[PDB]
DNA sequence: GGGTTTTGGGG
């Protein structure tokens, strides 16, 4: 049995075509998670590994006013509890991000959360990156042999062996390797683009911004 | 002039800095503790502190402690192997709790300076490159480094005294480690000594151990390139820090932290040499794996002829994109690789075999059965790795046999499939297991008119 | 010092 929540949730994600409503929904209840940073990253924890929650621009106006008293990138060491959200899968760019592997994403979307301070949450191991884990890694790149292997032999038919000429008696002949490379896609661009999943849109608010708002 | 002091003679009283030499067994990996602050810890010993006192049989180490404090990463030395030695200047002592700890504030006025026990440090192990001299430190903190005449003599003798304190006793004693089987026993960190069964690739900035210790039990765990670059499979090592990871369900786990830090062992060490020897794989974990549908742990499907044990590898970026502008690529024919397969062409597995004219150089079918030529194995994997885990290509690695290579590649002579149901099925078998995820090959290449050709390798499973 | 940064895949 999983006791992380985070690591069980964002698996069954990418175990399930990223298609959230695919999701076991024993696991869809609000989340109390403890916010170990809150700026310049926001990164909430399970107890195990750290996630960073994407707050919706409702999320937030519902938030400054149901709790004015309290500014939200003030909320390190605050426990805070997750009401209405949602899971989505989005193509980004792994050198940049750090929470996300292989230009994948697994996105906490924030709809509703409160903040339940003077609470002391009970202490644990030092959470890391859940992107980062041995497992979860393994469990992305299986997604991506998934949609890799579905590719190629959507896009490779027929024969399409070395003719054995090109090999047979070739002391007197010389080759270019690059001969050897097949595109596994017929997509555009050096990346591996052609997923059947559908990605997520939901639009949120940038960290940088939510400063502004509450602390000019 | 700088007067060294033995450890264990080292002034409890006066105020002042003192200067030695020692022998590191131990040792943190330098960290960071705020936003201006970096510390490495090292256990330490020489001829005066190293053993503790025994009524009875089993020898436990006695050492002491080595505190280095500094402003900047850089400043600090980056501890790979244990035995190598330490020359500190301007340290003070202290006892903390009941042991003798030795700090030095190498952001004020102290400095360090690190030698190599044996012929060549880790560093130039790696790079494949002679010591400059004996009496060269292969790293040191501050611009400068010098090494009076009369030091010489304090170096080599305790090189002397390193090489017969390793090669009589296990210096990492039982007391310093946990058995990996009751790894979940323990409360928080631990320490492990193991051997290295395998270094999987897992994506370009993270490779994932296998290993195994005197215990029999398996964990895997992961080690950046960077940081850990010394990492090689088969040797034995001392992994300061780690924890298990209870959130692994599929595999065992272990979670390194900033801190902890993979070392290995000089060569006279009986510890290591008595594990490398002890300790063994026997694949017990992909055995299992095999019978999932998914398998959460890498399997190497392969290994190469022994006579290609040492042979470095390539990776493919490096085989497919630099292999005709690269001066040390081009240099070589053979070459050794790691890939998964993606598709392996022809579909029908009856076709792997055909039959070979070798007068017209061409293969054809055998369903017409009845000597079409010689039998031969056509097979054409299109291959991935780490190096090309993002781009949108597979690559091409042939098993064309008609000369020879690769012709014991699966376990099955080349036979007419189409009427061999036993040589059929084992090739239906090996197919599935090679497109499966998480499974790999090991393989040494010979390049042949721009295509590479897989030869001196087999199947293990 | 047997420890917990951000350089947020050495730190
Ligand atoms: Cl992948
Ligand atoms: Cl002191
Ligand atoms: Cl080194
Ligand atoms: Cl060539």
């Amino acid at each position: 049995q999983q006791q992380s929540a985070f690591k069980q949730l964002y698996t069954e994600l990418f175990n399930n075509e990223g298609d959230f409503s695919k999701v076991s929904s024993n696991l869809k209840k609000p989340l109390k998670c403890y916010v170990k940073e809150s700026y310049p990253h926001f990164l909430v924890t399970d107890g195990y590994f750290f996630v960073a929650p994407y707050f919706t621009k409702e999320a937030v106006n519902e938030f400054h006013a149901k709790f004015p008293n309290v500014n939200i990138v003030d909320l390190t060491d605050k426990v805070i509890v997750i009401n209405n959200w949602s899971l989505e899968l989005r193509r980004v760019n792994s050198a940049e991000v750090f929470t996300s592997y292989a230009n994948l994403e697994a996105r906490l979307i924030v709809h509703s959360f409160k903040p339940n301070l003077q609470e002391r949450l009970n202490p644990t191991r030092y959470p890391v990156n859940l992107f980062r884990d041995d497992e979860f890694k393994t469990t992305i790149q299986h997604f991506r042999h998934t949609a890799l292997q579905a590719a190629i032999n959507k896009t490779v038919k027929g024969d399409n062996l070395v003719d054995i000429s090109k090999v047979a008696d070739a002391a007197g002949k010389k080759g270019k390797v690059d001969a050897g490379i097949v595109k596994a896609s017929a997509s555009k661009g050096d990346e591996f683009s052609d997923f059947s999943f559908k990605e997520g849109n939901t639009a949120t608010l940038k960290i940088a911004d939510i400063f502004v708002q509450e602390k000019g | 002039k700088y007067e060294y002091v033995e450890l264990a003679k080292a002034s409890l009283t006066s105020a002042q800095p003192q200067h030695f030499y020692a022998v590191v067994i131990d040792a943190t990996f330098p960290y960071k503790t705020n936003q201006e602050r970096y510390i490495c810890s090292l256990k330490i010993v020489d001829p005066t502190l190293y053993l503790k006192q025994q009524k009875g049989a089993g020898d436990a180490s006695d050492y002491a402690t080595l505190v280095l404090y500094a402003k900047r990463f850089e400043d600090l030395p980056i501890i790979h192997r244990a035995g190598d030695i330490i020359r500190v200047h301007r340290a003070t002592l202290r006892l903390y709790n009941g042991q003798r700890q030795f700090n030095a504030n190498v952001f004020y006025s102290s400095s360090w300076a690190l030698f190599s026990t044996d012929k060549r440090s880790v560093t130039q192990e790696i790079n494949n490159q002679d010591a400059v001299s004996d009496t060269t430190p292969f790293s040191f903190s501050s611009k400068h480094a010098t090494i009076e005449k009369n030091e010489i003599s304090i170096l080599q003798n305790l090189r002397k005294w390193a090489n017969q304190y390793f090669s009589s006793y296990s210096v990492i004693s039982s007391d310093m480690y946990t058995a990996l089987n009751k790894a979940q026993a323990q409360k928080g960190d631990f320490d492990v000594v193991a051997k290295i069964l395998q270094v999987h690739e897992l994506d370009e900035y993270t490779n994932e151990l296998k290993l195994k210790d005197a215990s029999g039990q398996v964990f895997y765990t992961l080690s950046l390139k960077l940081k850990f670059p010394h990492v090689r499979t088969g040797e034995v090592v001392r992994i300061r820090s780690a924890t298990y990871d209870e959130t692994s369900t599929q595999k065992k786990v272990l979670i390194l932290s900033h801190y902890s830090n993979i070392i290995t062992f000089i060569q006279s060490s009986k510890l290591a040499k008595e594990l490398r020897a002890k300790i063994q794989d026997d694949h017990s974990v992909e055995v299992a794996s095999l019978k999932k549908n998914v398998s959460l742990n890498a399997v190497v499907l392969t290994e190469v002829d022994k006579k290609h044990a040492a042979l470095p590898s390539t990776s493919l970026q490096d085989l497919f994109h630099h292999a005709d502008s690269d001066k040390e690529l081009q240099a070589q024919d053979t070459f050794r690789t790691q890939f998964y397969v993606t598709k392996i062409e022809p579909s029908d597995v009856k076709e792997w075999v055909k039959g070979y004219d070798r007068k017209t150089k061409k293969s054809s079918s055998l369903k017409g059965a009845s000597g079409k030529g010689d039998n031969i194995f056509q097979v054409q994997f299109l291959v991935k790795d780490a190096s090309t885990q993002l781009n949108n290509n597979t690559y091409r690695v042939l098993l064309y046999t008609q000369d020879g290579l690769g012709a014991n590649f699966f376990n099955v002579k080349a036979d007419n499939l189409h009427k061999n149901a036993d040589a059929r099925k084992k090739l239906e078998d090996s197919a599935e297991l090679l497109t499966k995820f998480n499974s790999y090959v090991d393989a040494v290449v010979e390049r042949r008119n721009g295509f590479y050709l897989i030869k001196d390798t087999k199947l293990i499973y």
